[PDB]
RNA sequence: AUACAGUGAAACUGCGAAGGCUCAUUAAAUCAGUUAUCGUUUAUUUGAUAGUUCCAUGGUAUAACUGUGGUAA
RNA sequence: GAUGGUAGGAUAGUGGCCUACCAUGGUUUCAACGGGUAACGGGGAAUAAGGGUUCGAUUCCGGAGAGGGAGCCUGAGAAACGG
């Protein structure tokens, strides 16, 4: 699990929590992987809110891409035209997503130059 | 040419149209610094030296100390381009300052002979030579700041100390 | 130009008065000139309320605070020398500042919501409020939202009031600025929407933020005095 | 290889000097002759 | 440097017609000091109020850190040999942070023969090192913002871990 | 009169050095010649005026008129440089250490292109107009100044090269790489004519040659080393050499020649610390130009006898030789003073 | 009022001006609200907030000012 | 640099903001990206008026400019209407 040079290691095997309703696996909490920016252990707080979707793509690593089909209520024809949104989120060491897998993600600390969001949850 | 001269010491000075350049020429291709005699440039005044101290030229354009070149150049000053004549001294200085630094063998009724006082006494008093009760005051708050802020810490961290003994 | 909360009436001027800085924000408090000036009219131009700013009349929050535009904000208590004016102003029901008239053993107190608890330098328990007064040590449990009572002589906090289901609490924000009642519900979502709902008279419901709500006594007895109608 | 080595013409340069023609002062065949080994 | 903004740039949609401003002050990028080894020079440059930067670029005075006790000490630098954030860098021997850059050991073996006496429970590959004199550590600070040099030694699984690379 | 530091029988000077009654006899040549803290790389134009510094943070470019004494600019460029030609007067062209390329005019900055990998080296070419560049690896790349176009890359050896340049008389292109050899390749044919390997004696360990030079008689070339020892080199039995060792031995950076002014058959070598000047066909120093500071390279005046340094210090150094020759005609009072 | 003592040209000082016209046409990227910054700067406003001591007071160098001058300026 | 990862540079800091290396991604028929004006008009941008029903109160059209591009400096705040 070391494929980069500049010592591959936390930044001060180091764990903590965000707290407010998500869990830490027990891997993410005492494994051999490193945490960078998944915020379990990591190096970003938790803020802001917390939305939830299916996904579309899961092809490169460290993106996940959710899509979110939300209710509006419109008034202009009188019927709902379905939602669709997109956002990039960075892996967590808990589920392989694949397609489906309606899961949830918080806002912190922008990682890339778009995404807010990372992977707390999966059912 | 005109020749500013100044007696520091003695605080005098004064100009001297001096025409007949070939009198004038001892000072030629000499640049600021370096002395010069009495003896090329008159005859009256011998056993004299004169460490320069710059001069305008015509058009009136001052010279700095040490540079090059004794044309006009355009330098950066106290920044921005001004124009600034070449610390050599040639044939178009209007006034060339002048210090003498030794009298020689004539007494001049403008230089040697005639002199000016200082201004006035020192006003410090070391300057004159070569607040108690303030230390009385400054001491007496530091020492009551100190046994008021150091004693009131600790006065609400013992309160500190009975919330977590009753937590 | 204006606000709504400061019930300005629109046949006044054309520049309104930016407050200054101070311990509220500009878009929750109302400056003296528009206390004093035009709401209960102790002066009737900006020069004369100068004037009596300094021969120094005012007493918010115990201290003097010669000056035109300090904001004060929510319930600090306006104090004038003569005629022993205590003035607590808290917000209506419809948005605008309600001024009421109190006495001296309620204006030598005000309360405050904590905003956070810090650990800041060198073992320190910390607590801040919506004037910012960083007092010295609390009890380990004051969480989020509860009420210090702060003492308006020295600045310590007095007594404190706990945030839980069951607690009457003042709206301060939203679409439900400045109501009272706190009990329908309690719902606590997960970062929006999360709140104690409030009744009405027929008991009706409301939804707004944690930050804009804060707790000032409990059901039937709250130590502040509150106007009525 | 993005902004790798893009083999394109650019503007400004396109008549930034001029050439010369005669320009060396030996001649080829002094070039031939000159390091034929 | 340049910029700090998206609008020079397309975004995850793929747009065009930017043509947008005049850059403001606050997209302020200074030019990238690549610090070296010289004689110890800092630029004390001014930013946001009195905030004061100290952009470093001939530091030799480097604070390196005894991992296994945590004694930061006092040495000289030698060149960097593996750094690909640039591999032209490692060309140019400069010195940024997180380089793994070689010291002269002297003042640990004063401290080791001061508090333990003898000379020589160490590993052997920075054995070698403590004899011969040449040992490898990595940056930790920040020269172009704090304007020092400190840093932390090669202590075994670290060394290991940078001697199969390079 | 300016102090004089020992030498072999011989007198150099310099003005604008470490420490250079004082304060009122001030020697001060070139007004506001100090940069901020280092100093990048100095040359001094084909006409009698208009030197170049570039710069070291905030590296700017410095231009100063010989017949001013002081100043013209200074355009702070976006990045730190290691290389530059000057192409007659206002236009130059410059490479940073990254892998791009600024044209600066007399309005400045003409336009910024790039090369696909690092360089570090540039030179011009007068016939046909194409500056060729070396970088990392088998790439020395063109840039014609005709049509703007690129041109073929020519196929180095495996690590690169640290020095370029064509000969004047009748182009023959050097590249000085890391594995002794130094691929002459041919500016009228676009192909290598050889591959001359450079020998020692003492082969301490894989030098790499980081200098070359030519002159304007185009039999010589002179070779450098990454170990402080000048070579010379010509047809005439083209395998073996005259070397020169030199007492300290880092890296030679700077050998140029004097073959446009008198006293001829000199060279002077430049390595980090020291830069010494010695005869041809015996290999003997003629004088030497020891500094307070490091040495980040050198240059010398045409036609007369002065050197121009670009060091690791506040200031550069100015080195004059009332031997090799006399104070140019703006600085035509230095043989008044000293 | 024999070391200062009121008027006060001209000089240092504290601050003043603390926000004004024309020209080429950007579709929530210009704008308005909102979430957050334990992701950050902050003069002024406000509340808080300092413990290392071997055998009666420290130095020249510049003004303003005088005096000699240059230049059409 | 298109999309992301690792590290450094620069930052007031987050950030492919820039560079080395690596992977070939990402948006879209649930409207990508692109086409223009009664975009001197519109969007609450806001005051509303006791009968004017799209006239009728205002913030902002877009960004620039101090002869022309370029470089630098000052400050809590600037790429200054005053260098």
């Amino acid at each position: 699990q070391s494929e980069r040079a500049f010592q591959k290691q936390p930044h001060i095997r180091w764990y903590k929590n965000a707290g407010l309703g998500f869990k830490t696996p027990k891997t993410a909490i005492e494994g051999s992987y490193i945490d960078k920016k998944c915020p379990f252990t990591g190096l970003v707080s938790i803020r802001g809110k917390i939305l939830t979707g299916t996904v579309v793509s899961t092809k490169m690593h460290r993106t996940i891409v959710i899509r979110r089909a939300y209710l509006h209520y419109i008034p202009k024809y009188n019927r709902y035209e379905k939602r669709h949104k997109n956002v990039p989120v960075h892996v967590s060491p808990a589920f392989r997503v694949q397609v489906g897998d309606i899961v949830t993600v918080g806002q912190c600390r922008p990682i890339s130059k778009t995404v807010r969001f990372n992977v707390v949850k999966v059912s | 040419m005109k020749l500013n001269i100044s007696y520091p010491v003695n605080g005098s000075q004064k100009t001297f149209e001096i025409d007949d350049e070939h009198r004038i020429r001892v000072f030629f291709d000499k640049r600021i610094g370096q002395e010069v005699d009495g003896e090329a440039v008159g005859d009256e005044f011998k056993g004299y030296v004169f460490k320069i101290s710059g001069g305008n030229d015509k058009q009136g354009f001052p010279m700095k100390q040490g540079v090059l070149l004794p044309t006009r150049i355009k330098l950066l000053l106290t920044r921005k381009r001004k124009s600034v004549r070449g610390a050599i001294v040639g044939p178009d200085l209007a006034v060339l300052a002048l210090v003498i630094v030794k009298k020689g063998e004539q007494e001049l009724e403008g230089l040697t002979d005639t002199t000016v006082p200082k201004r006035l006494g020192p006003k410090r008093a070391n300057n004159i030579r070569k607040r108690l009760q303030r230390k009385r005051h400054q001491r007496a708050l530091k020492v009551r700041n100190a046994q008021a802020q150091r004693e009131a810490a600790a006065e609400y961290a013992q309160l500190l100390a009975k919330r977590l003994s009753e937590r | 130009a204006a606000p709504h909360h400061w019930l300005l009436d629109k046949l006044s001027g054309c520049y309104a008065p930016r407050p200054s800085a101070g311990p509220h924000k500009l878009r929750e408090s109302l400056p003296l000139i528009v206390f004093l000036r035009n709401r209960l009219k102790y002066a009737l131009n900006g020069r004369e309320v100068k004037a009596i700013l300094m021969q120094r009349h005012v007493k918010v929050d115990g201290k003097v605070r010669t000056d035109t535009t300090y904001p004060a904000g929510f319930m600090d208590v306006i104090t004038l020398d003569a005629t022993n004016e205590n003035f607590r102003l808290v917000y209506d029901v419809k948005g605008r500042f309600a001024v009421h008239r109190i006495t001296d053993e309620e204006a030598s107190y005000k309360l405050g919501k904590v905003k956070k608890v810090q650990l800041g330098k060198k073992g320190v328990p910390y607590v801040v409020t919506h004037d910012g007064r960083t007092i010295r040590y609390p009890d380990p449990n004051i969480k989020v939202n509860d009420t210090v009572k702060i003492d308006l002589a020295s600045g310590k906090i007095t007594d404190f009031i706990k945030f839980d289901a069951g607690k009457l609490v003042y709206v301060t924000g939203g679409r439900n600025l400045g109501r009272i009642g706190t009990i329908v519900h309690k719902e606590r979502h997960d970062g929006g929407f999360d709140l104690v709902h409030i009744k009405d008279s027929l008991d009706n419901t409301f939804v707004t933020r944690l930050n804009n709500v804060f707790v000032i006594g409990e059901q039937g007895k709250p130590y502040i005095s509150l106007p009525k109608g | 290889k993005g902004r790798k080595l893009n083999y394109s013409v650019q503007d400004p340069i396109a008549n930034y000097e001029a050439p010369i023609t005669s320009g060396y002062k030996w001649s080829d065949d002094q070039i031939d002759e000159f390091f034929a080994g | 440097g340049i910029s700090r903004d998206s609008r020079h740039k397309r975004s995850a949609t793929g747009a065009k017609r930017a043509q947008f401003r005049k850059k403001r002050k606050f997209e302020l990028g200074r030019q990238p000091a690549n610090t070296k080894i010289g004689a110890k020079r800092i630029h004390s440059v001014r930013t946001r109020g009195g905030n004061k930067k100290y952009r470093a670029l001939r530091i030799e005075t480097g604070n390196f850190s005894w991992a296994s006790e945590g004694i930061s000490k006092k040495t000289r630098i030698a060149g960097v040999v593996y750094h690909p954030s640039n591999n032209e860098l490692v060309r140019t021997n400069t010195l940024t942070k997180a380089a793994i850059v070689q010291i002269d050991a002297t003042p640990f073996r004063q401290w080791f023969e001061a508090h333990y006496g003898q000379t020589l429970k160490i590993e052997s590959s920075v054995e070698s090192q403590f004899s011969a004199g040449r040992l490898y550590a990595c940056i930790s600070s920040r020269p172009g913002q704090s304007g020092r040099c400190d840093g932390y030694i090669l202590e075994g699984e670290e060394l290991a871990f940078y001697l199969r690379r390079l | 009169v300016l102090k004089s530091t020992s030498a072999n029988d011989v007198s150099v000077y310099q003005v604008s050095g470490t420490n250079v009654l004082e304060y009122q006899n001030r020697v001060e040549l070139i007004q506001d010649f100090e940069f901020s803290e280092a100093s990048n790389k100095i040359k001094v134009s084909r006409d009698g005026q208009y030197c170049m510094a570039t710069g070291t943070y905030k590296p700017q470019i410095h231009v100063y008129d010989f017949a001013n004494l002081s100043l013209k600019f200074d355009r702070h460029t976006d990045a730190e440089n290691v290389d530059f030609t000057i192409l007659s007067w206002t236009k130059s062209v410059h490479l940073q250490n990254d892998r791009s390329i600024q044209f600066q005019n007399k309005g400045g900055l003409h336009y910024t292109t790039r090369i696909p990998k690092f360089g570090r080296s540039l030179v011009y070419n007068k016939v046909n107009c194409d500056l060729y560049v070396g970088a990392s690896g088998n790439e020395l790349y063109r840039l014609n100044l005709e049509k703007g176009r690129f041109l073929n890359p020519f196929k180095l050896d495996t690590e690169g090269v640290n020095h370029v340049s064509i000969n004047e008389v009748n182009g023959l292109l050097a590249a000085g790489t890391e594995t002794n050899v130094v691929e002459f390749w041919d500016p009228r044919s676009r192909s290598r004519v050889s591959k001359l390997y450079l020998e020692n004696n003492i082969d301490n360990r894989p030098f790499q040659v980081t200098t070359t030079s030519f002159r304007n008689d185009g039999l010589t070339f002179a070779c450098g080393t990454s170990n402080g020892y000048s070579y010379i080199y010509d047809l005439r039995t083209s395998e073996p050499s005259i070397i020169k060792d030199q007492g300290y031995g880092f890296d030679i950076k700077k050998i140029i020649w004097l073959d446009n002014v008198g006293t001829e058959n000199k060279i002077v070598t430049c390595d980090k610390r020291i830069a010494k000047i010695w005869d041809r066909l015996d290999g003997k120093a003629y004088a030497s130009m020891e500094p307070s500071v490091d040495i980040n390279d050198i240059e010398h005046v045409p036609g007369t006898g002065m050197f121009f340094t670009a060091n690791e210090s506040i200031p550069m150094h100015t080195y004059y030789i009332p031997s090799l020759g006399p104070s140019p005609r703006w600085c035509s009072f230095l043989d008044s003073i000293t």
